[PDB]
């Protein structure tokens, strides 16, 4: 047959928690950065 | 911040002891005036401050003062709240019983003892600092009423410039007495036109009509249409003595309902409530504040222009059936195309220390229109003064003073008044048409 | 610890929920103060304001700590240029903010993150009740001065300038008042109900701040 074609709320709610993902993360680095490594 | 009520005439009286009783139980203040609350948890998101005086023996006295010439009423509501207001805050003129139900002998009557009226008022003020305006109570068809009212009336307008005075006037059902009742209530709406800043209007007729509906005996007893004017002015000051984030002053609510001060006569509707199940949804509540049958004032008509719209719903409440019921509600109201269709509610909170009314968990809804209906009511008050005034020259038989003095002046008062109040309906037809807000567009 | 009144507390303080009339009452105190600081420079002495706040925070209740350990303080930046400093956007006014020193045990949930999302979302709050009592403020000189309701000498001005004007104050009215009131109710009221129904019967203390900071990411996500 055809590659069948990506869901459209697959990518609606993909795009959603990737935007979402993405201000978290910004946020987080911009927040002293609270991950660290040490020796 | 603070508010303080005035109670003219018997009318004033009832409705005002019928209000703090409500308010009290709200508050949970009872008839002793002392915190119905412990002292265990200070915390409380109501304020009593603007209404209520706490000393040091957490007292709450009403901040009201009764202002009659009827002492007999006074002493009742004093007897039947023993210990509950202040004796200070009594005022009874010291004249006796009342006599003749004209505007004259009223405002003569409020112009001799001014004095005390304005000392009275003047420590209630200095009891605090953050002061707002004054509520007044009265009927319109009640002379002694009308004419203290009046009075009253131009002394805050000439004593407080700065102080926004909103009042409560039911006018009277159709009946005899209006023949010279109607008279007072001209009178008292000249100075409406003049002084008064906000005003909510009621109509005596259309008001036993809906207790009668609501309640199960047709014998509507005044004291019942007081007890639903009390709930009324307790459900529009929901938001004021229960504040949480958007409304926490009567000037934003008469910003968002007056838009100008020559309009400032507004017809309340509430709807449904009793005085035991829920069967009204927010929309239906909303719905039912459009029906006539719902508002405290003879509509008649059958489109009213409605100009400025607000309501407060009281009850948890989705805003799924408030956005429903807002569409339909555009659907069905017409704006001028001059002015804006606005439409705005309030989500009013329970008080955790009122006793549950019966019908619990049953949503329920207050709306303040201002539409051409007042002014129908108010062309039916100023068609029956022309009728009884142009037919009949009896007024020049019952007047005080500077009235009794010369009936001429009395004559010229009248007209001046009918004047003005044609002035202001004619304003108000206007402000119907597209035309109004001509001179900008 | 009782969480619940601490977080009742926080909620009325950086979120006003419940608590208008407090913050309504110390905008209306210090208008004045706001404005002749807004309009000067950083060297303008605000220690007037900062002697009100404390009073008033005397008079607060001492039970509420976190109200009794509210201090206020003044920023070099405005809001916009804290907003274009933490997310990408482009912008000498509102230069107030709130903190609160979380002691231990309570500083392992309540972070710091959390703490700068309070003092954004405050002085978000403040800005717009501000605005909401300039609004209050135009509204009562026009409708309680003589001369804005004065009319005659053959007008032409009333219906001209009066009018406008007011016709502008109800549409500046209608603006502001509807989008406060939409915020309020459909992130601000859910947020808080979501906040008042999550707690019951918790299991993690960490999913519940998680939970936390994802509300307040959905009102900075809006
Ligand atoms: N709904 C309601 N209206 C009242 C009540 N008492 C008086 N009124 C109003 O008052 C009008 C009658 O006038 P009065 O109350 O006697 O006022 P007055 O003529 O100045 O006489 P006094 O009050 O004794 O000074 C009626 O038309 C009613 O509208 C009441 O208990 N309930």
């Amino acid at each position: 047959d055809v590659p069948m074609s990506q869901p459209l709320k697959e990518q609606e709610v993909r795009e959603h928690q990737m935007k979402k993902e993405r201000f978290d993360r910004a946020l987080e680095s911009k927040l002293l950065g609270k991950r660290h490594i040490t020796y | 911040g603070e508010i303080i009520t005035l109670q003219a005439g018997q009318c004033g009286n009832h409705v005002g002891k019928f209000l703090w009783s409500q308010l009290a139980k709200e508050h949970a203040i009872g008839t002793d005036g002392l915190s119905q609350l412990p002292d265990s948890s200070t915390e409380r998101d109501d304020d009593t401050k603007p209404f209520f005086r706490e000393n040091s023996r957490n007292k709450f006295t009403p901040r009201a003062i009764m202002m009659d010439s009827e002492p007999s009423v006074i002493a009742d509501v004093e007897n039947t709240f023993r210990g509950f207001f202040d004796p200070r805050n009594t005022w009874v003129a010291s004249d006796g019983a009342s006599a003749g139900n004209s505007w004259a002998n009223g405002y003569d009557i409020g112009t001799r003892n001014q004095d005390d009226i304005l000392n009275k008022i003047d420590k209630e003020i200095d009891s605090t600092d953050n002061f707002e305006g004054f509520q007044l109570l009265h009927s319109v068809a009640g002379g002694t009423g009308s004419g203290l009212g009046s009075n009253l009336l131009e002394a805050l307008c000439d004593r407080y410039p700065k102080k926004i005075l909103t009042t409560y006037s039911v006018f009277p059902a159709r009946s005899s007495e209006v023949v010279v009742q109607s008279y007072n209530t001209i009178l008292a709406l000249r100075r409406l036109i003049e002084d008064s800043d906000a005003t909510v209007v009621f109509d005596n007729a259309s008001l036993l009509n809906i207790s009668g509906k609501v309640f199960r005996n047709p014998n509507i007893d005044l004291q019942h249409t007081n007890q639903l004017i009390s709930t009324i002015i307790s459900s529009v000051t929901n938001s004021i003595r229960f504040p949480s984030y958007m409304y926490s002053s009567m000037s934003s609510i008469y910003s968002t309902l007056i838009p100008s001060p020559e309009l400032h006569f507004l017809s309340p509707s509430f709807t449904p409530f009793t005085s035991a199940h829920k069967g009204h949804s927010s929309y239906d509540v909303m719905l039912d504040l459009l029906d006539p049958s719902n508002s405290l004032v003879s509509t008649a008509m059958n489109n009213p222009t409605y100009f400025n719209v607000y309501n407060t719903i009281i009850g948890n409440v989705e805003p799924r059936q408030i956005s429903r019921a807002m569409t339909k509600l555009q659907q069905r109201i017409k704006f001028p195309s001059w002015s804006s269709s606005a439409m705005h509610v309030n989500i009013g909170r329970r008080s955790p220390y009122l006793p549950l009314q019966p019908n619990e968990n049953e949503v329920s809804g207050m709306m303040l229109s201002n539409m051409s209906t007042v002014v129908n009511v108010f062309e039916n008050a100023c068609n029956t003064f022309d009728k009884v005034f142009a037919k009949g020259a009896f007024l020049n038989n019952y007047n005080v003073g500077d009235l009794f003095q010369s009936m001429q002046n009395v004559q010229d008062e009248f007209a001046e008044s009918r004047e003005v109040v044609q002035s202001l309906m004619e304003d108000y037809v206007a402000a119907e048409q597209d035309s109004y807000l001509d001179d900008v567009l | 610890y009782d969480l619940i009144n601490v977080l009742k507390h926080l909620q009325q303080i950086f979120l006003g929920y419940q608590s208008g009339h407090n913050v309504l009452k110390f905008l209306t105190k210090n208008m004045g103060e706001l404005t002749k600081h807004y309009r000067n420079d950083n060297n303008a002495n605000y220690d007037k304001l900062l002697q009100n706040f404390e009073l008033e925070r005397q008079s607060e209740n001492p039970n509420n700590l976190m109200r009794q350990l509210l201090m206020i303080q003044f920023d070099t930046e405005t809001l916009p240029q804290v907003l274009s400093h933490y997310l990408q956007i482009y912008p000498a006014i509102y230069h107030l903010k709130f903190d609160i020193n979380i002691p231990y045990p309570l500083n392992i949930i309540i972070s710091r993150t959390c703490m700068i999302k309070y003092q954004i979302i405050l002085r978000y709050q403040l800005v717009l009740q501000y605005h909401s009592r300039l609004l209050d403020e135009t509204w009562m000189d026009l409708n309680k001065t003589p001369s804005w309701k004065y009319r005659g000498y053959s007008h032409t001005v009333k219906r001209r300038i009066v009018r406008a004007t007011r016709v502008l104050h109800a549409k500046m009215n209608h603006f502001i008042k509807t989008i406060m009131e939409y915020f309020n109710q459909n992130v601000i009221d859910k947020e808080v109900y979501s906040l008042e129904k999550c707690y019951r019967n918790p299991t993690l203390a960490v999913a519940i701040q998680n939970e936390l900071e994802g509300g307040l990411t959905n009102i900075m996500t809006n």
